């Protein structure tokens, strides 16, 4: 199998700046008819892969003039003269000269944007859930940047690691921010043996952590 | 234009056979090109499985060949994928695609998720998320829906039947104990809610479940 190696693994670039992705094959991708079958795909978040370039440097229909492909033999490069928000996603290198067809590992393009503080909201368990014998406390941290963030849960002031489920969305193409959901799940019995529930967020945009909480007294 | 659409079971028991269908509209599969099956594993890894050309000849990835088969139905304009003795390692998103490497013709399907597990299909429980110790004195109000305890993926979440689309954040599901938990949030100005109604609509095809949950202010 021909091995495709893409560099770098990730690329954080600001809008308007250039970006370059490299791809190397262990064997020459030159075919017996003189053509080199090397394509480039782009898989935007939540979408199927889409081919941008084929035969090394030919642009597929609809693909902006900003993209340019070059290379020969075993070394190929994809260049974007000016990055736009819609370019974010995962770029793949793929060869069709040797059997079986193989793809490179992928290069994730992230839009380097200005720092943005998260908007935190906390939610107590719904009455409907409490009836089932369970209790989930939810905390949303929306539209922030960079992606790095630390969320801590405190029940009656004590930190809780067990039973916490965290999930991040991919980078939003409209504002280039990320959002995060943190859910703390407890049994109805444990939820009722405590009073204060706190969601604490540590992010580079604030010197002190951002805190949201509620007590089972004011509902 | 040309359109490829995958269809098939979303859940398959281990050791059993997986069967998927790719329905092609807008172009005949006997005219030209190779019609492929490609799968994507969690983690972004892509793997070409095989193809059947317009002439009916097939080609399979050596790593699968012993248990893979691709056939077609020229009267319905469809080609199929059959993967035998599937294990948990075959869990992935399956795509059908058509291209030739030297022409402008390239089309990919939407992809379909296939989970291999012994776990049973379970409908989700939908809980409304409304503000707690507050009446929302700010300008914006964030609401949400918690979709808990379902299997397998995926579920679909819309707000107010799709009319409410801006300010929405639906988070990727997290697995725990053979069950998934997903959440979604929507932010609206203090003007609407609680005045105007805000409902989240969740659908779980695997269990043919469909539930609309209205978000109402808490009393307590």
């Amino acid at each position: 199998d021909v091995q495709m190696t893409q560099t770098p693994l990730t690329l954080s670039v600001t809008i308007g700046q250039p970006a370059s992705i490299s791809c190397e094959s262990s064997q020459s991708l030159l075919y017996s008819n003189g053509k080199t079958y090397l394509n480039w795909l782009l898989q935007r978040p939540g979408q199927s892969p889409k081919r941008l370039i084929y035969l090394v440097s030919k642009l597929d229909s609809g693909v902006p003039d900003r993209f340019t492909g070059s290379g020969s033999g075993t070394d190929f490069t994809l260049r974007i003269s000016r990055v736009e928000a819609e370019d974010l996603g995962v770029y793949y290198c793929v060869q069709g000269t040797h059997f079986p067809r193989t793809f490179g590992g992928g290069t994730k393009l992230e839009i380097k944007r200005a720092d943005a503080a998260p908007t935190v909201s906390i939610f107590p368990p719904s009455s409907e859930q409490l009836t089932s014998g369970g209790a989930s406390v939810v905390c949303f941290l929306n539209n922030f940047y960079p992606k790095d963030i630390n969320v801590k849960w405190k029940i009656d002031g004590s930190e809780r690691q067990n039973g916490v489920l965290n999930s991040w969305t991919d980078q939003d193409s409209k504002d280039s921010t990320y959002s995060m959901s943190s859910t703390l799940t407890l049994t109805k019995d444990e939820y009722e043996r405590h009073n204060s529930y706190t969601c604490e967020a540590t992010h580079k945009t604030s010197t002190s952590p951002i805190v949201k909480s509620f007590n089972r007294n004011e509902c | 234009g040309v359109q490829l659409q995958e269809s098939g079971p979303g859940l398959v028991k281990p050791s059993q056979s997986l069967s998927l269908t790719c329905t092609v509209t807008g172009y005949s599969i006997t005219s030209d090109y190779a019609w492929n099956w490609i799968r994507q594993f969690p983690g972004n890894k892509l793997e070409w499985m095989g193809y059947i050309t317009y002439s009916g000849s097939t080609g399979y990835n050596p790593s699968l060949k012993s248990r893979i088969s691709i056939t077609r139905d020229t009267s319905k304009n469809q080609f199929f994928l059959q993967l035998n003795s599937v294990t948990t390692e075959d869990t992935a998103t399956y795509y059908c695609a058509s291209y030739d490497d030297y022409t402008w013709f390239t089309y990919w399907g939407q992809g379909t998720l296939v989970t291999v597990s012994a776990a049973k299909t379970t409908p989700p429980s939908v809980f409304p998320l409304a503000p707690g110790s507050a009446a929302q004195t700010n300008s914006m109000v964030t609401l949400g829906c918690l979709v808990k305890g379902y299997f397998p993926e995926p579920v679909t979440v819309t707000w107010n039947s799709g009319s409410l689309s801006s300010g929405v954040h639906t988070f990727p599901a997290v697995l725990q104990s053979d069950l998934y938990t997903l959440s979604s949030s929507v932010t609206v100005p203090s003007s609407p809610r609680p005045s105007e109604t805000v409902t989240c609509n969740v659908a779980h095809p695997a269990s043919s479940t469909k539930v609309d949950k209205k978000i109402v202010p808490r009393d307590c």
